[PDB]
């Protein structure tokens, strides 16, 4: 099967339990392991927050842009922002790394995205965005 | 606020956190004004977090929780968190920053280990 | 506030959960009756399942557009897809027609729609598509 | 995980009891009318109770398969009867005197009073 989604939304706290919700939904119809939707709950609510509070630094009008395809028993999940960028890609990825410490910011989002799932590509030009490609194969009984 | 109830606790010197919902960046906000809010009104010595009814913790439940460990190390107390799912322990292992800050069983064990209970 | 976001995804019946699911979610900001919901949910379904076995005749290949916007209490949902278009959406639009009576259509779809919200306004052109309208106010407490 | 739906079928000598559990739109629609019809091959029924008790939500789809039964029951000489109806499903039934041909019963027995089988 071959099934795609693609959701748009104003970058709001509130909404990176949006995501979670819509995402999980989406993917939910392939039967995954509790732990696979946790684990895929969690690594979309770590990438749309930085896209929230790093790519657009809290306003509220920037656009996060999450693409998920889901299609025999894999999982292609795409976070998109037109925000700040990552001037060191490389840098960021190393775990407790954060530019942002004065914020209670832990350094721990792409530790867990590069462990929640298969694969993580992270490519970022500064000044035009951001975007997370992660993919996941989803164990099936 | 949304998707995490608070339900804090006072007892001689010791403030219990209990958390029931889903805890991220949004939430944890709400969570960090809500305590430090206590920590300003009382003289708080020590922090006993009860995760039993946590049901979602990304990145910035790690994050909040450093955050009270910090205000809580400057007045020499110290945090106990208990009641910790696999899922939340496993965001504690993984960043690593938890071989510091206590864990027990239950909020019974904490404040036991505290002195109060 | 203003919150606002945008969904697409195949033209498969089990995305009609999914849109349900979605709306609803990120309607929830509003603390709406119980009723309102249902009306909500129902009637986003009511316009998918429209597109899907009406605008693209059941081919996943298509495209169902989605959009809620938040606002002053109100809702505001929208429809839309690249399908095959109404001829006489005056007629479309009345009870019991359908024009797929082979596949079991009630024909009640529109009526619903209209019954539960506020508004509706349905545009269609011959070859290039569907986009329905949906206002609903929320009653607030 | 779950079924969208879930589809209880019970029969009780020539009477066929089906209970409904979750949502019903047109995805989960045909795969009840496709579950059905199998039953009523299979079996020479005559008489059909459809408990929507436990159905959390419904649409026109579900209009739409539930008329489409009770087509298929009376062209045998049968009768159908919905029981356990929610004020939501009840609210959709009331929106078109069509579907006053629908016989709607409070609970399970009682339905089947209805049917003439108890
Ligand atoms: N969308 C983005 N736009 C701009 N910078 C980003 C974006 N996503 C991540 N970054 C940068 O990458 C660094 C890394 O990641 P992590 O995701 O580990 O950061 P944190 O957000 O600082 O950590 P945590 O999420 O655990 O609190 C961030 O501190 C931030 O500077
Ligand atoms: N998106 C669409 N593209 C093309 N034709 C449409 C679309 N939506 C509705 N129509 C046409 O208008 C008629 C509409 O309504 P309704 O939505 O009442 O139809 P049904 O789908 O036939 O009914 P029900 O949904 O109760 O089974 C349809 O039967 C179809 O002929
Ligand atoms: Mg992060
Ligand atoms: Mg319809």
């Amino acid at each position: 099967m071959r099934n795609e989604m693609h959701l748009q939304f104003s970058a709001r706290s509130e909404n990176e339990s949006f995501a979670r919700v819509t995402v999980a939904a989406f993917v939910a119809q392939l039967d995954p392991t509790m732990d696979e939707l946790t684990e895929i709950k969690t690594v979309v609510s770590e990438a749309v927050t930085n896209a929230i509070i790093h790519g657009y630094n809290n306003d509220p009008n920037g656009i996060v842009s999450i693409s998920v395809i889901i299609e025999d028993g894999v999982v292609h999940l795409t976070v998109r922002d037109e925000g700040v960028g990552i001037p060191d890609i490389e840098e960021a990825r190393q775990p407790l790394f954060t530019t942002k410490p004065e914020l209670e910011r832990s350094g721990m989002g792409f530790t867990i995205m590069e462990n929640f799932m298969d694969e993580v590509i992270v490519e970022s030009e500064v000044n035009k965005g951001t975007t997370v490609y992660l993919k996941k194969h989803i164990v099936k009984s | 606020h949304m998707s995490l109830a608070i339900d804090l606790e006072v007892k001689q010197d010791v403030l219990i956190v209990r958390l029931s919902g889903e805890l991220d960046h949004h939430t944890a906000e709400e969570l960090r004004e809500q305590v430090t809010d206590v920590l300003e009104n009382r003289a708080i010595r020590h922090i006993v977090l009860n995760l039993g009814q946590l049901t979602f913790m990304d990145a910035s439940g790690l994050g909040v929780i450093l955050g009270r460990y910090k205000q809580i190390k400057n007045v020499g107390g110290q945090m106990v968190v208990c009641a910790v799912s696999p899922a939340v322990k496993r965001l504690f292992d993984m960043s690593g920053l938890f071989k510091i800050i206590r864990v027990e069983a239950d909020e019974q064990f904490a404040l036991q280990a505290l002195g109060v209970a």
